[PDB]
C-alpha cells in the first residue's frame, strides 16, 4: 500500500519562499523508475502540473513557474520536496503529491510501460494560502430586501479563514446559503450568508457570526428597512 | 520536449 | 504548448444514466494518457492509465478508449459517488498537461434564479466602503452570467462571485455577486443594476434600485 502525504505552512506572504515536503511509504525512491511529482489545484480552479522527479534524479518542471521551482528528493528519508520562491496571491491553491509507477519489469527486465502512463496514487493534498493580512476579525453589515424574500448578512473583511455562520442560534435551516468566501484582492477574505422565506415571515431574523481565530463573535439581527 | 518513457 | 481540451465542460445526468466525456489533444499523444474522478474535498483518483487499461480496484463500469488525438472516458451506469469532477492527463510531453476537467451533476427541470439586488448599508458607507450584492437563488443549470451596470456604465474588474454547491434537496445552485466601490463613487452615481442571464429566462433580467431614493 502506497501512502504520500503534504505537509508545509498553510499560510504564506507575497515574495516570501515556499517549502513544501511530500513524504511517502510503499515505495522507495530508490525503485526502478519511480517518479513523483506535484500538482496545485487553486480554489474552483482545475489541475495544473507542476513538476515531477524521477529515480534515477533527472527533474522536469512547468515552463511557466520552472525560474520559481526546485524538486529535489532525499531517498532515505522518503521525501520529496518542492520549493518555489517568491510567490503571490495567485499561488493560493491546494499542492498536492503524487506516485508515478515506473515500467513494469520482469526478471529485472522492462517489459510493460503503460504502467507509467497515470499519477496513480495521490497525497489528501495541502491548502495553502498567500496573503500578507494579519489575523482580523469581520465587519458585519445588514442585507436587506415565488413571493419569496431575501436578506443576510455581509461578512467583510476578516482572515484567516474560517468564519461559521448560523441564522437564529441555529433554528433557522431552511432557505439559508452561506456562499464560499472570496479572497478579496486586499487579502482578506468576504462571505455573504442569506435566507429566503415566505414574503410574510417578515419572525425574526438575526444571522450569528463567528471568526475563531480572532477572537470576535457577532450577532446581527436584519430587518425590512424604513424604520 | 517528449516525456521520459517516450513512444 | 499542448492543449488538452475536455467536452462538455460541465454536464447534467442521474442515476443510471450512461455518459461519456471527451478529450482531445492539440498534437498526437499516443496512448499516455491518464483518467481522474475527483470528488468535492478530495484529492484526483486515478480510474484509467495508458488510455485504456482499468486501474486496480476500480469499477468495471469506468470505461476508457482512443489513442493519438481524441479519448473518452464512459461511465456504463452511473452511480450516486460518481456525481464529480473529471480530468484528463497527458504524460507524453513535459509539461503533463490536464484537462479543464468536467463537472458531473444531479439532472433536474431547468429552474430560473430568483434575483434579489442589495444596497450597502449605511453602517458600511460610514466606513467609506460600499458593497452592493447581488443574489441569484435557487437555479438551474449551473451556468448563470451577472451584469454591474452603474447609470447604464457596464462594470469590469470590480466585482466578484461565488456558488454554492448543488443542494442536496433541491438540486439547485446559488449564486452570490458584490460589486465593490469606495463610498466616493458610490455616491457619484444612481442607478445600480444587477442583470442577470440564465437559461431558465425568456430574456434578461434586471434588478436595480436608485441611490439615495428615500
Amino acid at each position: 500500500r502506497i501512502t504520500l502525504k503534504e505537509s508545509g505552512p498553510p499560510l504564506v506572504k507575497p515574495t516570501q519562499t515556499l517549502t513544501l515536503t511530500c513524504s511517502f511509504s510503499g515505495f522507495s525512491l530508490s525503485d526502478f523508475g519511480v517518479g513523483v511529482g506535484w500538482i496545485r489545484q487553486p480554489p474552483g480552479k482545475a489541475l495544473e502540473w507542476l513538476a515531477i522527479i524521477y529515480s534515477d534524479d533527472d527533474k522536469r518542471y512547468s515552463p511557466s513557474l520552472n525560474t520559481r521551482l526546485t524538486i529535489t528528493k532525499d531517498t532515505s528519508k522518503n521525501q520529496v520536496v518542492l520549493v518555489m520562491t517568491r510567490v503571490s496571491p495567485v499561488d493560493t491553491a491546494t499542492y498536492f503529491c503524487a506516485h508515478r509507477r515506473g515500467p513494469t519489469t520482469l526478471f529485472g527486465v522492462p517489459i510493460a510501460r503503460g504502467p507509467v502512463n497515470a499519477m496513480d496514487v495521490w497525497g489528501q493534498g495541502i491548502t495553502v494560502t498567500i496573503s500578507s493580512t494579519s489575523t482580523k476579525g469581520p465587519s458585519v453589515f445588514p442585507l436587506a430586501p415565488g413571493a419569496a424574500a431575501a436578506l443576510g448578512c455581509l461578512v467583510k473583511d476578516y482572515f484567516p479563514e474560517p468564519v461559521t455562520v448560523s441564522w437564529n442560534s441555529g433554528a433557522l435551516t431552511s432557505g439559508v446559503h452561506t456562499f464560499p468566501a472570496v479572497l478579496q484582492s486586499s487579502g482578506l477574505y468576504s462571505l455573504s450568508s442569506v435566507v429566503t422565506v415566505p414574503s410574510s415571515s417578515l419572525q425574526t431574523y438575526t444571522c450569528n457570526v463567528n471568526h475563531k481565530p480572532s477572537n470576535t463573535k457577532v450577532d446581527k439581527r436584519v430587518e425590512p428597512k424604513s424604520c | 520536449e517528449l516525456e521520459k518513457w517516450a513512444s | 504548448a499542448l492543449q488538452l481540451t475536455q467536452s462538455p465542460s460541465s454536464l447534467s445526468a442521474s442515476v443510471g444514466d450512461r455518459i461519456t466525456i471527451t478529450c482531445r489533444a492539440s498534437q498526437g499523444v499516443t496512448s499516455a494518457l491518464a483518467w481522474y474522478r475527483q470528488k468535492p474535498g478530495s484529492p484526483p483518483q486515478l480510474l484509467i492509465y495508458d488510455a485504456s487499461s482499468l486501474e486496480s480496484g476500480v469499477p468495471s463500469r469506468f470505461s476508457g478508449s482512443g489513442s493519438g488525438t481524441e479519448f473518452t472516458l464512459t461511465i456504463s451506469t452511473l452511480r450516486p459517488e460518481d456525481f464529480a469532477t473529471y480530468y484528463c492527463q497527458q504524460l507524453h510531453f513535459y509539461p503533463h498537461t490536464f484537462g479543464g476537467g468536467t463537472r458531473v451533476d444531479v439532472r433536474r427541470t431547468v429552474a430560473a434564479p430568483s434575483v434579489f439586488i442589495f444596497p450597502p448599508s449605511d453602517e458600511q458607507l460610514k466606513s467609506g466602503t460600499a458593497s452592493v450584492v447581488c443574489l441569484l437563488n435557487n437555479f438551474y443549470p449551473r451556468e448563470a452570467k451577472v451584469q454591474w451596470k452603474v447609470d447604464n456604465a457596464l462594470q469590469s474588474g470590480n466585482s466578484q462571485e461565488s456558488v454554492t454547491e448543488q443542494d442536496s434537496k433541491d438540486s439547485t445552485y446559488s449564486l452570490s455577486s458584490t460589486l465593490t466601490l469606495s463610498k466616493a463613487d458610490y455616491e457619484k452615481h444612481k442607478v445600480y443594476e444587477c442583470e442577470v442571464t440564465h437559461q431558465g429566462l425568456s430574456s434578461p433580467v434586471t434588478k436595480s434600485f436608485n441611490r439615495g431614493e428615500c
